[PDB]
């Protein structure tokens, strides 16, 4: 506290009013949770289970590039 | 050749560069979300420092623990990386800055301990070897504040006990939207923060301490550390994400590369399968 400014540094806050407020921290902490599951969830599906599918079979093609039959 | 296969392969690699296309798009939006993140925690830091230096500034009798250098017999590390790859080199080139800066701390007949933020380097100092201290896995882009306390209250207690002398944070730098650069510093052995700052402009006046300035010093510390900690974990996740976006280019010009190559092989091959289908059937024609 100052004369003219008051300065509170907390730890956790939240603007909401009662002791229970666990109850709306859980909001934000399910949000996020999901949030970072969900992309777990696109960093394998996408990248990398395509970007080996392609890599897999390229040497099959290189063999028989020059063959006449 | 079975040549339907060629083209099988040529279209499941266009859409896989589709596919990484939308990753850079998704990681250029969550640099700027985790960017504009690490701002806000800017005034919180300033304003404890501020106090903090004011308070020891006004009253000199005693000197901290956290504040003097002590000599070392041992060093301490917080190691924070990501949870899983696609992102550039950014967890080699960081594991790579502390294994030689552990090296260096070796001829010193200094040994180390160590506390681990991020699967990956929980496996890499896993085989490494090393005196490990504490785990901790599955971050996330917005960590809270209590899912770090454990690895700095491990290490600020181990300080404590005199076991440790300095307390290195490892990390990485936000240089600019495409690049990134190693960090190893240290924070336990708090460096004077612009001390210099209040001396001439300071007042003649002081707080009305309701615990005595012992105490207060020591709650204003432990939390300081807390926050330089969190807010170097951000940056961090930052840099995590600018490295996947410009990954997720190179994979895209890479891929667009295999596309013009496989489409020069599958030219030849058909104009050969042609070539000979016209000879079979001319060949057997003029036989009978």
């Amino acid at each position: 506290v100052q004369p003219h400014v008051v300065t509170v540094l907390a730890d956790t806050a939240i603007r909401a009013d009662n002791l229970d407020e666990a109850a709306i921290l859980e909001a934000r902490k399910n949000a996020e949770q999901l949030l970072a599951n969900q992309k777990s969830d696109l960093d394998s599906a996408a990248a990398l289970a395509a970007l080996a599918e392609t890599a897999a079979q390229l040497e099959t093609i290189r063999k028989i590039k020059n063959r006449a039959q | 050749a079975n040549l339907k296969e060629i083209r099988a392969k040529v279209a499941s690699i266009k859409s896989t560069q589709k596919i990484t296309r939308a990753m850079q798009m998704v990681a250029a939006s969550k640099m700027r979300r985790a960017q504009e993140r690490m701002a806000q925690g800017r005034p919180y830091a300033d304003n404890m420092r501020r106090v903090i230096a004011h308070l020891v500034q006004a009253n000199p009798e005693y000197k901290h623990r956290y504040m003097v250098d002590r000599p070392v017999k041992r060093v301490g590390y917080i190691i924070v990386s990501s949870d899983r790859g696609l992102a550039g080199g950014l967890n080699i080139n960081l594991f790579k800055k502390v294994v030689q800066h552990v090296k260096a701390q070796q001829e010193q007949s200094i040994e180390v301990q160590f506390a681990l933020i991020g699967q990956k380097a929980v496996s890499f100092f896993k085989n490494y070897g090393g005196k490990v201290l504490g785990a901790t896995t599955q971050i996330g882009d917005a960590p809270s504040l209590e899912q770090l306390t454990g690895s700095v209250q491990v290490m600020l207690d181990a300080f404590d006990k005199g076991e440790l002398d300095r307390i290195y944070l490892v990390s990485n730098g936000f240089v600019n939207a495409m690049t990134q650069k190693p960090k190893v510093e240290q924070l336990v052995p708090l460096a004077p923060a612009e001390e210099g700052d209040d001396l001439n402009r300071t007042y003649g006046w002081d707080y009305i301490y309701e615990p005595e300035a012992e105490e207060l010093l020591n709650g204003l510390l432990v939390r300081y550390i807390e926050s330089m900690v969190y807010q170097g974990v951000i940056e961090n996740v930052a840099c995590e994400q600018s490295a996947r976006m410009v990954a997720m280019k190179a994979a895209t010009d890479n891929a667009g590369q295999l596309i013009k190559d496989l489409q020069l092989i599958y030219n030849k091959l058909r104009q050969a399968a042609i070539t000979q289908e016209i000879s079979e059937i001319v060949g057997g024609a003029a036989a009978v």
